[PDB]
This record gives C-alpha cells, sequence and structure tokens, in this order.
C-alpha cells in the first residue's frame, strides 16, 4: 500500500 | 518565536516525526503530524496487540486531567486501520497546552506490518472538522478561538535527511523558512487541504486536477492512468509485480511535475523524488510517484513536494499558501 495516512 | 514551534527529525526517508505530549503529567509521544486526518490518537496500555509492545502507551490513571469518555471509534487510513475508545485529557503541542478529545488506540493488527516497522506512537490530525470522527475541532482552531494564537493557521518546514532539521509552526508565518511571493490558493472543500491546480507532466496533461497538499504521504500520488502514459518513453521500467518504478538516476529522461493555477506556477524538478538505491545498483534510483485512484482524477502533493515548497495552512482564509523554501535556516 502507498504510505499515506489520509483518512477515508 | 511568538508562534509554537515543532522540531521537526527525518531519520529514514519513509517518514519524518514531531513530539508531543498527552496527560497532566506529560506522557511522551512520536507523533507523525498528518495533514490527511483530523484525528489524534495515542496507543493505549489497553492495547492488546503485537504493535503496542515497543511504542510509548498512554496510561489514563496516572493523569490527574484525565476524563473517561469510551465511545468506541475506528480509524481507516489509505495504509491501514486502527482502532480504540475516545477520551479526555490535555495536549501539549510545543509550548501550549488544551483540552482535548483524542482516542486511545487498543487495536493495531488492522496498521501491519507498517505500525511494528514504523517507530513512531501514533498520529496527529491536523486537517479540517468536518474530516475528522467524532466533531473534534482541529487543535489550531481551538487554540485560536482560546486566544492562545495570533492566527488560526500552520505551516511545514519539512527537514531534509542529514541536512537540516524541520519545523511545524502554528499560528504565525516566519519568513525565515522561505525566499520569494508566497501564492495562496483557494480550497473548494473544507474537508481535506484540497485545491484546484493544472497538472501538466511531460507531455500528458490535467487540467483543473483535485490536489491534496499532504504531510502524512511519503510519496506523489497520481492517478494510476496517468502514471502510466507519463512515463511511457522515459526509460523507467516497473517491477513486474512489484509497486515500484526503478531507473538511472542520471536518466535525461525523467520528467519535471509543473502544476499552475492563475496566482502560481510550482515546478517538482526529478531531485525532490529520486530515491538513490546504490545497494540495489550502482547509479540506480526509485522514484518517490505511485499510483493512487480517486473517483475524480486526484493528486497527492506528498512529502517531496513539501520538501522544496514551504507550505502555509490557513483555516480563517480556507487556503493553502505556497512558498520556495529556504534550502537552509
Amino acid at each position: 500500500k502507498p504510505f499515506s495516512x489520509l483518512q477515508f | 518565536s511568538s508562534n509554537d514551534n515543532i522540531e521537526l527529525v527525518d531519520f529514514q526517508n519513509i517518514m519524518f516525526y514531531g513530539d508531543a505530549e498527552v496527560g497532566d503529567n506529560q506522557q511522551p509521544f512520536t507523533f507523525i503530524l498528518d495533514t490527511g486526518s483530523a484525528n489524534l490518537w495515542v496507543p493505549s496500555v489497553k492495547c492488546t496487540t503485537a504493535g503496542c509492545l515497543t511504542k510509548h502507551l498512554y496510561d489514563s490513571s496516572k493523569s490527574r486531567t484525565y476524563e473517561k469518555d469510551g465511545t468506541k471509534v475506528e480509524m481507516n487510513y489509505v495504509s491501514g486501520t486502527v482502532s480504540g475508545f475516545f477520551s479526555k485529557d490535555l495536549v501539549t503541542v510545543g509550548n501550549l497546552s488544551l483540552p482535548y478529545k483524542f482516542i486511545e488506540v487498543i487495536d493495531t493488527n488492522g496498521f501491519e506490518p507498517t505500525y511494528t516497522a514504523s517507530t513512531f506512537d501514533g498520529i496527529l490530525g491536523l486537517g479540517w472538522k468536518d474530516l475528522s470522527i467524532g466533531s473534534v475541532d482541529p487543535i489550531v482552531v481551538e487554540l485560536k478561538n482560546q486566544n492562545k494564537i495570533e492566527n488560526a493557521l500552520f505551516t511545514f518546514y519539512l527537514p531534509v535527511h542529514d541536512k537540516h532539521t524541520g519545523f511545524l509552526t502554528i499560528g504565525g508565518i516566519e519568513e525565515r523558512f522561505y525566499e520569494g511571493p508566497l501564492t495562496y490558493e483557494k480550497l473548494n472543500h473544507d474537508l481535506y487541504w484540497q485545491i484546484t491546480l493544472d497538472a501538466h507532466v511531460g507531455n500528458i496533461m490535467l487540467e483543473k486536477a483535485n490536489c491534496i497538499v499532504d504531510s502524512g504521504t511519503s510519496a506523489i500520488t497520481v492517478p494510476t492512468d496517468f502514471l502510466n502514459k507519463m512515463l511511457q518513453n522515459l526509460d523507467v521500467i516497473k517491477v513486474p509485480f512489484l509497486p515500484f518504478y526503478v531507473t538511472l538516476c542520471n536518466n535525461s529522461k525523467l520528467p519535471t511535475f509543473e502544476f499552475t493555477s492563475e496566482n502560481g506556477k510550482y515546478t517538482l524538478e526529478p531531485e525532490y523524488y529520486l530515491q538513490h538505491i546504490e545497494d540495489v545498483g550502482p547509479g540506480l534510483c526509485m522514484l518517490n510517484i505511485i499510483g493512487l485512484d480517486f473517483p475524480v482524477p486526484t493528486f497527492i502533493l506528498g512529502d517531496p513536494f513539501m520538501r522544496k515548497y514551504f507550505t502555509v495552512f490557513d483555516y480563517d482564509n480556507h487556503s493553502v499558501g505556497i512558498a520556495l523554501a529556504k534550502k537552509n535556516l
């Protein structure tokens, strides 16, 4: 998974 | 100086951190300061999963100010999920404190192997209220209403590995961080720090692209379709199954991202998204770019971007400011 702590 | 400054350090180049404390006794934690999320959680001493065995745990029984909430909450990120329950206590970022509603994480299993691998305890969201869970106002916003900071804005001047440290600055724009004009861009929603720009990488163009300035992403995100085209004759291999792109660091065909608005033109040259990996091969580099599709074309202007560009996240003006960052303080 691409390291991103964006939330949905 | 008249603003709150948190120091940023960058070790391996996967994700940099900041410190802050929770609890009247200053329990210390290492945080990912994430503009892409809107909640603040720490691993609890109630945490039963293995990821917590090596993390800094919050113990509400040791802080006078603790205040029980208990309602269950779950957090879903692009990279994982964590769960626990809300709690209330004094959160301290830099030299300011305030009562805040946070999440005590007791289950990390849905955030592996990343969590155990990485070396941070929790996350501290710096986004907008709507985005949050449990209707929680952004820290910076609360600090402002409480007359604790000049403006309801915060800036990022990211650290560069083995060069200079960085700063999260709350309540004020310090010119020490950049040079040239600061060009503001309006948000199209008070959910994400998302603005509209035209994306022109090489010969590929996405007019009115959806752009998210995001400190919580280590790479530059691009719509898979766009990534594929973008790299179609630049002598860049994609690992057979592995989601990476290896190429020669010297490859003269490496493109330069160009996003434009009425008010500014921001470029991201190769030197900003290339990751030397001599180990794998003398002269080799991996591109810090990755595919990620949203229902509407969208790019995530990650760390590689914020590492060249000083950024201002201004709630009062519902906009994001961009300025070329001083290469050194």
